[PDB]
């Protein structure tokens, strides 16, 4: 029709235009969800423990120059700041243990493990923990398109054999993808203290280009040699009592020790579709350079204002939509006034009227942490979204008098402020400024609310509790933790063997327990590392082949139990369905019902006449197979004999149900003429 | 991008024709209507001829209240849309412009102003206001033909000065005003293309 | 089956704040499959108008994305997420279920919201040159009577009168009006007076000869 | 204009010892992340500066990133490339005949 | 008739579609150009 094809063309054009504009909008901007996090800060693991707990009050700076490392003491420390080869200020936090490694778990020879920078070992451990704490089985990531975009610097070397020693301290350590088996791009950047931040930026672009599905972003340091603590001491920049004070009355700029941080990013739509967990959203970033300043290492306010405005424009937001900002503290005598003035100029100018812009800094409580500083700031902000509180440590009372602190709507976070949910969706910003002169700004937003769920269980319903992945770890010993890591104060179910990330494929060892009452894991299974058990399966598998071939047997004629169970008939639905189907198939030729005999209901015939015994067993056997096949166990070479030849044929698909049933009954009846 | 090259205009004088036309490029004339809208000074605009022409149909569709007075014409096959304007009238003084559609007036262009009348003259008035107890200005009564620029003291002070364009009013009297505000020496010399007056005014109550 | 159109006819705005305009018809503009035949037009001051959005929500190219259209049946709405200082112009609805459609009519106007001001009326008696040459003239300048609502009565009673107008010219929304009465002195001697009333200035200030 | 480079190897002559470098010319002269900073500071550019390092292919990798920065309307011009080190004799020693 | 209206709307829609496709191509597959080069190489090479 002349008046219809034109309408169809118009409709197609409108739909295509809408789709094209939506695609353009998606390409130029797209929310990125943070799925999981993992960190290793000096003094304690990660997430809550070393965070919302410590961040409530603060502390740190345990000093204690490490003794495990060589680090000749009684010579580095000297009161004279002008001494040639010494350094003052002997404080400064440090990692509890940096030489720890498992080696055998990741499959590396101890000789190669010894000649290995601690950054790589800590990165491997933290990456495994990060993937684990996301509900994603690490073994399923093999062959995917995830990439790593981290930032690492070279901190000292071993000054003291056919290989290594030219590949372990190689900076470009993308061996994480080698061990895990990834295929995305692997990049190691270096842009001084802001490196992690700019690294993050790169990842975002890839996530919007479709060349990667998920990204791993983070940073690390180890501070192996004394090194910096000496050199900066000769520059009179580092100051004593190394507690860094941000926006106060002190000037130290203390170069705090190591720290490792990693986060996992994925496109929001994919995260919603797959069914992962979303913690926070990233929706814009900006990078720039200080340009020609009054010195190689000197901040420039105009560049910071420009980058802040650029980030705000890229996000498509307004400067009045941000409630809290994390600052690049680095407490010195010059950086803090410049940063404060820049923030007042860009975020000020009649912000609201009454709402002040809260300001804080993590480095005032945990230290500079070298290259992994910026991402560490993220680890603060997101937690503030997940607890409805602003962890305002800021261990300094009197503000800096150089900057016009008053006459503005930017209030220092002296105490603590509620951060509850509700209207006016929460937003935050982080910033980083490196030594080389590269500046970065990032805006983050609270995750959408979707939490309804349901409640089930609490019935009898026996639940398997396959071990928490007894694995390649020493074939022993580690079972201990799995025995004790499952301590339940008040909970139930907790399916570990489920698709849950803990799966770990139970690499080699494996173990199991089945119950519905209590734990019973602290029982024999616990002492299985040094003893035996009572009624629990213990296996020494070697996963010779992960997927074994499967065969079934089908000989009976002698089972003759007293009723082939009935509780499974009532509970398992597939068993009952197959039993009923077989009974219906056999109904129109013989009067007896297999279900009635099975239930031992009154009026059922005794298990003496063969005409009942032979068919009933058959009606059971096939059903059992239907159960096994229902659990992903597919046989290949059923070889059962005697009266089970026909059952095997039915399982093999060579015969129909009614044909086999009628053959069974006829054979039994004709044989019944012979007895004694 | 530049397919609107509408040109033309003049005094016409009642009982005359005109050469109003618009040129186009970039797109194709063969599959486009023309349309024509005229905006009256200080009033709403309206369609000149309800053109709906060209294309395969090649019709005319003259607008109401025209009846061939505005001479639809509308030559097409010359990359032009010339519209004849014979037998004009004093009423239809307005700014006319073409269009790039029949019902979707998406692309427009610069119009041409046409005036068909003759009134007023070049006679200034330098009317003083004489405040009693902060107003001052000149009220030149005739400045046709347009335009006429007015300056104060050949520069000097410029704050609180309003050109204040005035309506044509009955008999076509082209009037203007200056109304400069001063507190508590003052020349409102008027410049016109044929001649110059250069006369001041002092306001005394 | 002609369809009328209408609009709020007044919407002063400020930068940053969003804006909305409603537009209703008399009969449904739907087609066999919908796609209301409604278009929006905007004319900036000093240039010819250009198309904004057609067929409901089909914002054309070049137009900033801040504009959005919605509605159906006999009611539609145009929304601007953020208003800036570069758009004042005028906005018109347009229907396409017909063809003899004449001018839009009143449409609607957009101005800058600002605090209400008051006029400062100054009256100037006619000079000797007009009296000795021809008719006379008297001015009734308003001097920043923002917002609109100017009126004059010339109480004596008053026939022909002339007035001008002022626009959003430089700052603080200055609007002014003048009077250009024409009359000889002989018949002007009967009276010795323009009266102006404003929506902000409640008092109807009257000035005499 | 942005800068994208890839370099990493021994710190000049290394070894030796410090003296009186109160200014700090000893740490900002052998850093791999300061080459782009020095180029930007001397030339006066204001685009992003990147000092990537992914071994023998690093230069090409840098190129890829530069392309992205040009297609997003972020940098007007890009200065890509790769620099060797020409450092102290060595390297040959660790290759044990393999 | 209504054919003219439908044709005009279709043409405007196609024009907008072409603009959108050009924008997508410029966003994701815009060719880059090389202006000049410099190098230092073993031996006397320079230029």
């Amino acid at each position: 029709t002349d008046s219809e094809k034109v309408a169809e063309y118009l409709r197609r054009a409108t739909l295509d235009l809408r789709a094209a504009r939506q695609r353009i909008r998606e390409l130029e901007s797209d929310p990125i969800a943070i799925v999981s996090m993992a960190c290793r800060l000096p003094g304690g693991v990660n997430t809550p423990q070393r965070l919302w707990e410590l961040l409530r009050e603060g502390g740190e700076t345990l000093s204690g120059f490490p003794t495990d490392r060589g680090w000749d003491l009684a010579r580095l420390h000297h009161p004279d700041p002008d001494n040639p080869g010494t350094s003052y200020v002997d404080k400064g936090g440090f990692l509890d243990d940096a030489a720890g490694f498992d080696a055998e778990f990741f499959g590396v020879s101890p000789r190669e493990a010894a000649a290995m920078d601690p950054q790589q070992r800590l990165l491997l451990e933290t990456s495994w923990e990060l993937v684990e704490n996301a509900g994603i089985d690490p073994h399923s990531l093999r062959g995917t398109a995830t990439g790593v975009f981290l930032g690492v610097a070279k901190f000292g070397y071993g000054e003291d054999g056919y290989s290594v020693t030219g590949v372990a301290p190689a900076v470009a350590s993308g061996r994480i993808s080698y061990t895990m088996g990834l295929e995305g791009p692997s990049i190691s950047v270096d842009t001084a203290c802001s490196s992690s931040l700019v690294a993050l930026h790169l990842a975002v672009e890839s996530l919007r280009k479709g060349e990667s599905s998920m990204a791993v972003v983070g940073g690390a340091a180890v501070m192996a040699t004394p090194g910096v603590f000496v050199d900066f001491s000769r520059q009179r920049a580092l100051a004593a009592d190394g507690r860094s004070k941000a926006f106060g009355a002190g000037a130290d700029g203390f170069g705090f020790s190591e720290g490792v941080t990693l986060v996992l990013l994925e496109r929001l739509s994919e995260a919603r579709r797959n069914g992962h967990e979303v913690l926070a959203v990233v929706r814009g970033s900006a990078l720039n350079q200080d340009g020609a300043s009054n010195g190689l290492s000197a901040p420039s306010g105009p560049a910071q204002r420009r980058v802040i405005r650029q980030a705000l424009e890229s996000c498509g937001l307004e400067p009045g939509d941000v409630d809290a900002v994390e600052a690049h503290g680095t407490g010195t005598a010059l950086g803090d006034p410049i940063e404060a003035n820049a923030l007042l100029d860009t975020y000020g100018r009649d912000r609201d009227a009454d709402r002040p812009l809260w300001l804080g800094s993590v480095k005032s409580n945990i230290g500079h942490t070298q290259a992994a500083a910026g991402v560490t700031g993220l680890l603060k902000v997101v937690l503030a979204l997940r607890n409805g509180e602003l962890p305002a440590t800021l261990h300094v009372e009197e503000p800096t008098p150089h900057v016009d602190w008053s006459s503005g709507g930017v209030a220092l976070l002296a105490g603590n402020q509620p951060w509850r949910r509700g209207e006016r969706t929460r937003r935050a910003a982080v910033s980083a400024f490196g030594i080389s002169g590269t500046n970065a700004h990032v805006i983050v937003e609270e995750a959408p609310e979707r939490e309804h769920r349901e409640t089930t269980a609490h019935d009898g319903r026996p639940v398997p509790l396959v071990v928490s992945a007894r694995t390649t770890a020493a074939l022993r010993a580690q079972a201990a933790q799995i025995a004790e890591l499952l301590e339940r104060p008040d909970a139930d179910l907790a399916g570990v063997g489920l698709g849950l990330a803990t799966t770990r494929a139970r690499h080699e060892h494996r173990a199991a327990v089945v119950a519905s009452t209590r734990e019973e894991a602290v029982r024999g299974l616990r002492e299985i590392a040094a003893g035996a058990a009572t009624a629990d399966a213990v296996v020494e598998g070697v996963t010779e082949v992960d997927g074994r071939n499967v065969v079934f047997l089908f000989p009976g004629q002698g089972s003759q139990w007293a009723g082939m169970g009935a509780e499974l008939l009532s509970s398992s639905p597939v068993f009952a369905g197959k039993i009923r189907a077989c009974d219906e198939s056999m109904a129109p030729m013989q009067d007896w019902k297999v279900s009635d005999v099975l239930r031992q209901a009154p009026g059922a015939p005794g298990l003496d006449r063969v005409d009942v015994v032979q068919p009933v067993l058959f009606a059971v056997m096939v059903s059992l197979a239907e159960l096994w096949r229902s659990y992903g166990v597919e046989p290949a070479a059923v070889v059962g004999h005697s009266q089970g030849e026909i059952a095997a044929a039915h399982v093999a698909g060579a015969l129909t149900l009614e044909d086999a049933a009628k053959l069974v009954v006829g054979r039994s009846r004709l044989m019944r003429s012979l007895s004694g | 991008e530049v397919q609107l090259v509408q040109s033309g205009g003049g005094l016409v004088q009642p009982g005359r024709s005109l050469r109003l036309s618009c040129t186009a490029s970039g797109f194709t004339f063969g599959d486009y209507a023309m349309s024509w809208v005229r905006q009256a000074p200080g009033k709403g605009l309206e369609w000149v001829g309800f053109i709906r022409s060209k294309a395969y149909g090649g019709t005319t569709e003259y607008a109401a209240s025209v009846k061939g007075r505005f001479t639809i014409s509308r030559d097409d096959s010359k990359s032009i849309a010339y519209l004849q304007m014979n037998s004009l009238k004093t009423e239809d003084t307005a700014v006319y412009y073409c269009t790039r559609g029949g019902t979707l007036f998406d692309y427009w262009g610069q119009g041409t102003l046409v005036t068909v009348s003759s009134a007023s003259t070049k006679g200034p008035s330098v009317f003083p206001l004489a405040p009693s107890s902060a107003a001052l200005g000149c009220l030149v009564k005739d400045y046709f033909p347009e335009p006429v620029t007015v300056s104060w003291n050949s520069g000097a002070l410029t704050s609180g000065v309003h050109t204040f364009p005035a309506v044509l009013q009955s008999s076509g009297l082209y009037s203007l005003s200056s109304v400069v505000t001063v507190p508590s020496t003052y020349i409102c010399n008027v410049n016109h293309k044929p001649s110059n007056t250069k006369v001041d005014k002092k306001v005394e109550p | 089956d002609v369809v009328m159109t209408q609009s709020p006819l007044s919407l002063p705005v400020t930068p940053g704040e969003p804006a909305s305009i409603s537009c209703r018809s008399s009969q449904s503009l739907l087609h066999s499959n919908g796609y209301n035949y409604l278009d929006w037009y905007l004319q900036k001051p000093g240039q010819s108008p250009q198309l904004l959005i057609y067929l409901g929500s089909n914002r054309a190219s070049g137009v900033p994305d801040r504009f959005s259209g919605s509605g159906s049946g006999t009611d539609f709405t145009l929304k601007i997420s953020r208003v800036e200082a570069e758009d004042v112009g005028v906005y018109y609805c347009m229907q396409s279920l017909q063809t003899p459609r004449l001018t839009f009519g009143p449409g609607t106007k957009v101005d800058i919201k600002r605090t209400v001001a008051a006029p400062s009326v100054f009256i100037f008696p006619p000079s000797d040159e007009q009296l000795k040459s021809g008719t006379a003239s008297v001015v009734c300048l308003l001097n920043n009577f923002y917002p609109r609502g100017a009126k004059v009565q010339w109480k004596v009673q008053s026939g022909n009168s002339q007035e001008s107008v002022t626009e959003q010219d430089s700052k603080d929304s200055t609007y002014s009006l003048s009077s250009t009465l024409t009359l000889s002195k002989a018949d002007y001697e009967k009276h010795k007076a323009c009266e102006v009333t404003h929506q902000g200035l409640s008092s109807p200030v009257t000035k005499s000869f | 204009t942005g800068v994208f480079l890839g370099v990493a190897k021994f710190g000049y002559g290394e070894d030796t010892a410090a003296a009186e470098d109160v200014e700090g010319y000893s740490v900002t002269g052998v850093a791999p992340a300061v080459a782009s900073g020095r180029i930007s500071y001397t030339m006066g550019l204001e685009g992003p500066s990147i000092s990537v390092d992914t071994a023998c292919s690093s230069s090409l990798v840098a190129l890829h990133l530069a392309v992205e920065s040009l297609r997003k309307g972020e940098s007007s011009m890009a200065v890509v490339g790769g620099a060797a080190v020409m450092a102290t004799p060595g390297v040959f020693v660790d290759f044990s005949r393999q």
